[PDB]
RNA sequence: AUGUGGAACGGGGUAUUGUAGAUUAAGCCUUUGUUCCCAAGAUUUG
RNA sequence: UCAUACCGAAGCAGAAUUCGGUAAGCUCGUCGCAAUGGUAAUUCAACUUAGUACGAGAGGAACCGUUGAUUCAGAUCAUUGGUAUUUGCGGCCGCGGAGCUAUCAUCUGCCGGAUAACGGCUGAACGCCUCUAAGCCAGAAUCCGUGCCAGAAAGCGACGAUU
RNA sequence: AUCAGACGAAAAGGUGUUAGUUCAU
């Protein structure tokens, strides 16, 4: 309880992450995504060769702990436009989509089960009969406004949770103008989108979530600084876990699932340091506020083995099929 | 000791210094507005700044002069450093 | 990028899991488990114990570097 | 001395007559014999192990154990003379 | 300094322009020191009191 | 023996095995004196984290019998960074201190006498010498090359301050000059 | 609050200890397996 | 206000630094905005820089990168050691997976201006000069911003369904 | 006044003013 700042330390409300402070955008900067809701797929120890010219492991094998994102791709269903006013930032209107998707539309409400299903039914109803109405939105939205963010929502079924409501928050589509900002808005609308289009495994990501309660120590939102990405992992990839020096071909999943969460079959991302949670809990990775312009950086990333043992309990072996050859027939 | 190196861009709107006195870290000024600075040929290491602006060659000059500042060295031993020498008219 | 094996278990170990010991002889011994190293702190006979492959068993030149030997590698 | 590079307090094997298998301590002849992090030579060398394999040095040279595993440094040899003593072979 | 200073200002010598700086800034010390005392606070202004009645008497 | 920076330690020779066609460089260390112990093929690579060729690699020109402590793979890229003609031989003793416990020269392989005779033999074989074991640091304590000055500003180790190349040598920073101009004797 | 419906087991996987066995997720994963209940039960709400 | 951050003065050769101050840092919802607070880190180093400006030389420059040592906070149990109601297991022991915890482990941890001291440039009074009376400034671990942490139970906006 | 004023360190200093007086040129 020594930072002041944290006290009075009181558990966060709301579980998924909250970008309180988005990066500062630029009309020369492209339209593109700095907020993306994932998940804590797990965390693993892989070795990599350090490159930092000056350091003193420099071009030296370190074995680097770190940790694993399930980060599924993302997709978006409304769009919200933000217009600066003397009193603060206040949201002119709000385009959700023609068509939501059960998830999204799950969010809304506290039950699916129970209600009549009735959840943007008569919205989804003028947008299909009347589209001029929400192009007026749309020309409302580029005339008056200064910052774009969009009503992007997690795809649960594809994830191996018991979470049915779609975790959806604002995204701010940094780059361009407003009228630009509208215009990929509209054009990706009811699409999903991947991580590894938003990061490049060489930007600079500052993770934000909420951390783990303890029996007011835990669910408090904290954003980790310095965290830089290694390789985002697409869940179709059987190489994302098998590097360019560890040929061998295996999944980033450890057999067996992942410890207290399950197996990845999406996209995920790589980073070190440690996610405030615990395994399968809602993350969102976003770009740094600040440039860090530290050689942790700014180092190019060569990893050199990935790791996928059975880390629950004690696993002497990383993947089945190489234990199958090296150790005996089974008598089944 | 060591030779200053002055380097000129945009049109002489940035004035970078290096070596100073062994400096590894280059220094560099931005001139005011309306002022052009230019290397003379007639004098060696001379920087010729004209402008219409008397006070804003006057503050680059000066701004120039408090980059090129020893520190803890001494004045009367190092004499090393740049400093405005003339000034008038340039019609 | 080797695999080494196990001193005690005598299977392969990983970089990071297991634990590596150096003894006063300069012997370097490697347990894939940490109960295999456990038998072994416990001066467990390997060939004693079925789990270790030793007793179900029981029961460096350099190369100039190029393409073709590389494939040569990836083919072995 | 008579005549670091590791994270402080890392497990670090006595390579010296103490003979413990990790102590803690790191950089090859800095005592320590060995480390996994290179010592970084004064000539541009370095000096390291697979993990840390420190041996047991007081900071006066008068090493603790006279035993050292191996080859001690020639560095550390002639930082620590007991070191010296300790293996005959100096690296 | 002594013969290493006698030695640089016989070779190098010393800015012009400083020494017209000094005179400059001499005139400029008689108003700071005017400035001093109507600024020193505390001991200190009885000490720079008690100093300008001794300097003037 | 010629006088290459080394900063503040003296022990260049230590750092580097200098030799007429294995002169193995220094590298993680200073970039002026990593290039001083290169300045002949210049194995400048931490193998095991050991950079310290001439206190950790037993040989000269025909080859440096670099101990088997060292790692496999950056002793492989050594070897090629190296001249064909040079092998990177792995001396598996006990005395890692391959080149400063074994003065390998290319004429004469002073091996330690801690070495055994195998040992001795595969320095010998990497430098095309005899096998000599001899004290155990008889690298560091004396010059391999193809006078016995106290090199290293007056260090009992000679080899370990002065480098010494098959046909040349070459000196620390700090290394004494009387010593290195004995140890150019020495080296002819 | 009638279907990846969930909840349970039957488990498998699983590592543990350990000399293979049992627990076998309990905050290890997971189930083309099974049955149960339920297109709820009330309350609040202009 | 001991050190330190900042500079000024002093031979202060440089290192080593000292002193001077400045400086208290140490209806039901769904999704957002931020008035207001606490508070971005925090204490210091070495190598590189350069093994050199200075300096007879040696010892050692500003700035750069690296290695860090911390405190505190942020995490997580992958690495890490245990605790461990798998109290699970084999023979009361031998221990223990998961989970959690750690200066017991692995780790991550700020900002740009305003200016203070402080020294200015230019420029009156005092045809000039003159940190200054007009102006333009440089310059701080300070302050303010900033970031983070909350969120006005009696703040707000957008959007959905609506007995 | 960048502590006014308004309702003892206090004596004095002020490149602090306001009115200025007197005396020198």
């Amino acid at each position: 309880h020594g930072s002041l700042g944290f006290l009075p330390r009181k558990r966060a409300s709301r579980q998924r992450g909250k970008v309180k402070a988005f990066p500062k955008d630029d009309a020369s900067k492209p339209v593109h995504l700095t907020a993306f809701l994932g998940y804590k797929a797990g965390m693993t120890h892989i070795v990599r060769d350090l490159d930092r010219p000056g350091s003193k492991m420099h071009k030296r094998e370190i074995l680097e702990a770190v940790t694993v994102i399930e980060t599924p791709p993302m997709v978006v269903v409304g769009v919200v436009g933000y217009v600066e006013t003397p009193r603060g930032l206040r949201s002119l209107t709000t385009v959700w989509a023609e068509h939501l998707s059960e998830e999204v539309k799950r969010r809304f409400y506290k039950n699916w089960f129970k209600s009549k299903k009735k959840a943007f039914t008569k919205y989804a109803k003028k947008y299909a009969e009347s589209t001029q109405s929400i192009n007026r939105e749309l020309e409302r939205i580029k005339k008056y406004c200064s910052v774009v963010r969009v009503l992007a929502h997690t795809q649960i079924r594809k994830t191996p949770l018991a979470q049915k409501k779609a975790h959806l928050m604002e995204i701010q589509v940094n780059g361009g103008s407003v009228a630009d900002k509208v215009e990929w808005a509209r054009e990706h609308f009811e699409k999903t989108v991947d991580i590894k289009s938003t990061f490049e495994q060489n930007e600079m990501i500052d993770v934000i979530g909420v951390t783990r309660g303890k029996g007011n120590a835990g669910y408090m939102h904290r954003t980790q600084l310095n965290s830089k990405i290694y390789r985002i992992g697409a869940g179709d990839d059987a190489k994302n876990a098998s590097t360019d020096f560890d040929a061998t071909e295996k999944r980033i999943t450890p057999m067996g699932g992942f410890v207290r969460y399950g197996v990845v079959e999406n996209d995920f991302v790589m980073l070190n340091g440690a996610t405030p949670g615990p395994v399968k809990r809602v993350l969102t990775l976003r770009k740094s506020l600040l440039t860090h312009t530290s050689r942790k950086a700014l180092e190019p990333v060569s990893l050199k083995w990935i790791d996928t043992a059975s880390k629950f309990g004690h696993g002497r072996f990383q993947t089945p099929a190489e234990a199958k050859q090296f150790l005996g027939t089974l008598k089944k | 000791h060591f030779p200053i190196n002055i380097n000129l861009t945009e049109n002489g709107t940035v004035v970078e210094i290096r070596n100073f006195l062994g400096e590894r870290i280059t220094r560099v000024i931005k001139c005011l507005p309306g002022v052009t600075v230019s290397i003379s040929s007639a004098v060696k290491d001379e920087i010729i700044l004209e402008g219409n602006s008397l006070e804003n060659v006057s503050q680059s000059a000066a701004n120039i002069k408090q980059i090129c500042n020893v520190r803890n060295k001494d004045i009367r031993k190092f004499l090393d450093g740049i400093y405005v020498s003339e000034r008038g008219n340039i019609e | 990028m080797r695999v080494h094996t196990c001193y005690f278990c005598s299977g392969p170990v990983y970089p990071g899991h297991g634990i590596m010991f150096v003894r006063n002889d300069s012997k370097v011994f490697r347990f894939c488990r940490s109960k295999c190293h456990k038998n072994f702190k416990m001066k467990r006979n390997p060939r004693k114990v079925a789990w270790t492959k030793a007793y179900r068993k029981a029961h460096n030149v350099p190369v100039r570097y190029d393409r073709n030997v590389i494939a040569t590698t990836l083919n072995a | 001395a008579s005549g670091l590079g590791l994270p402080v307090q890392a497990i670090m094997n006595c390579a010296d007559n103490s003979g413990a298998k990790n102590l803690y301590i790191a950089s090859c002849g800095d005592i320590v014999v060995r480390q996994r992090k290179a010592w970084r030579r004064k000539d541009g060398v370095y000096l390291y192990f697979e993990d840390n394999a420190g041996v047991i040095v007081n900071p006066k040279g008068e090493m603790k154990g006279s035993a050292i595993t191996g080859p001690v440094a020639k560095e550390c040899a002639d930082l620590w003379p007991r070191i010296a003593s300790n293996a005959g072979t100096v690296v | 300094q002594n013969e290493y200073i006698e030695e640089s200002i016989r070779k190098h010598g010393r800015r012009f322009d400083h020494e017209e700086r000094k005179r400059k800034k001499a005139a400029r010390e008689a108003h700071d020191a005017s400035l001093y005392a109507q600024k020193t606070r505390g001991i200190k202004a009885k000490l720079y009191q008690e100093k300008r009645r001794k300097e003037k008497i | 023996a010629l006088r290459a920076q080394f900063e503040n330690s003296n022990e260049i020779g230590v750092f580097s095995n200098l030799t007429n066609s294995y002169a193995l460089v220094a590298l993680g260390g200073s970039e002026n004196f990593y290039s001083v112990f290169e300045a002949v093929p210049v194995v400048h690579t931490t193998i095991g984290g050991t950079r310290i060729i001439g206190r950790l690699t037993c040989g000269n020109r025909k080859g440096l019998l670099v101990p088997s402590s060292t790692t496999d793979n950056e002793l492989q890229h050594l070897r090629n960074s190296l001249p064909d003609p040079v092998k990177i031989q792995r001396v598996d003793e006990r005395l890692s201190a391959l080149g400063n416990i074994v003065a390998c020269n290319d004429y004469v392989a002073l091996v330690h006498p801690d070495i055994e005779r195998e040992t001795e033999e595969i320095i010998a074989d990497v430098l095309d010498v005899e096998v000599f074991r001899q004290t155990v640091l008889t690298g560091s304590y004396c010059a391999l090359s193809n006078v016995a000055g106290t090199i290293n500003r007056g260090s009992d180790v000679i080899g370990a301050g002065l480098v010494v190349n098959d046909w040349c040598a070459f000196a620390g920073l700090d290394t004494t000059a009387t010593e290195l101009a004995v140890c150019e004797s020495i080296f002819k």
